[PDB]
């Protein structure tokens, strides 16, 4: 029943911006902050971003200024536009939902999707 | 048959208010097990540690509001590791109350940012995992926004960390730590 289903991954060229979609289904939407996460193979995992209609939006360090995280309440959708993308940031996004009652700004996701591959080439 | 020490952030970082919602947490905690053969022990800490009771003091009057009311802030720096490692040395040791055999839990209330502590985390938590003891982290003011501050409440939190990190504003750490014990 649960989904998050991340779209709009891709290549793009160094410079370039994407917009990831992440349509969600088969839990109360407004219960949960939605996060991006990403992970490359051999390379560590970070979180992204998170946004929560109480906490309000959180960004990694590496997103702050580029990324734009917002919410389509209406279509249950969580979108990530990121800006000036780069080789480094290639790795496997994926959105995550965490209960949003614990405050806590998607330290721990409850939900996963199964993730979607972004390519950044020069 | 749990002993648990709370761990409570008094630098001038913590403004009054959230010093406050550390004091009434701490109190809610205490008054949720006092049907039970719960102790507890409490030490705040800046760039000095002030053990405020010990299990001991608890056993002789287990009155939440006669041991929490009085409790000032101290302010100064964030020894948040040094503060672990005299926990896990000290609060639980026998001569302080401590009953071997009962489960050793620690709650940390701290905004997240150690500052002047010559011990990082590092340093403490091994040793805290070695002895029995089960971490909770209890977030304040802005230690869920920043990268730093998150990770540093990752550090301290028993795995897996969603199961131990809480806001302090929820009664989800609450709910948890009954539902546990």
């Amino acid at each position: 029943q649960v989904q998050l289903v991340e779209s709009g991954g891709g290549l793009v060229q160094a410079g370039g911006s994407l917009r990831l979609s992440c349509t969600t289904s088969g839990f109360t939407f407004d219960d949960y902050a939605i996060g991006w996460f990403r992970q490359a193979p051999g390379k560590e995992r970070e979180g992204v971003s998170c946004i929560s209609s109480s906490e309000g939006k959180y960004y990694s360090d590496s997103a702050k200024g580029r990324f734009t995280i917002s919410s389509d309440n209406a279509k249950n959708t969580v979108y990530l536009q990121m800006n000036n993308l780069k080789p480094e940031d290639t790795a496997v996004y994926y959105c995550a939902a965490e209960w949003n009652n614990f405050g806590r700004l998607c330290m721990y996701p409850d939900y996963w999707g199964q993730g979607t591959q972004v390519t950044v080439s020069s | 048959e749990s002993d648990i020490v709370f761990l409570i952030d008094g630098s001038g970082s913590i403004n009054n208010i959230d010093f406050q919602k550390m004091k009434e947490f701490v109190s809610t905690v205490m008054e949720q097990f006092k049907k039970s053969k719960t102790l507890f022990s409490l030490m705040q800490y800046s760039d000095e540690f002030r053990i405020h009771f010990t299990f001991n003091d608890f056993k002789r009057n287990p009155s939440p509001r006669s041991h929490v009311s009085p409790i000032k802030q101290l302010n100064g720096r964030t020894k948040t590791a040094s503060g672990i490692r005299k926990v896990v040395r000290e609060l639980f040791h026998k001569t302080n109350g401590a009953r071997e055999n009962a489960a050793k839990i620690l709650v940390v209330i701290t905004d997240g940012e150690k500052f002047g502590d010559p011990l990082d985390y590092k340093d403490v938590i091994p040793e805290a995992d070695r002895a029995g003891v089960i971490r909770y982290v209890i977030g304040v003011g802005n230690a869920f926004n920043k990268p730093q501050s998150r990770r540093e409440l990752d550090t301290i939190a028993s795995k897996p960390a969603g199961e131990h990190v809480f806001q302090v504003d929820n009664f989800e750490a609450l709910n948890t730590i009954q539902n546990q014990l």
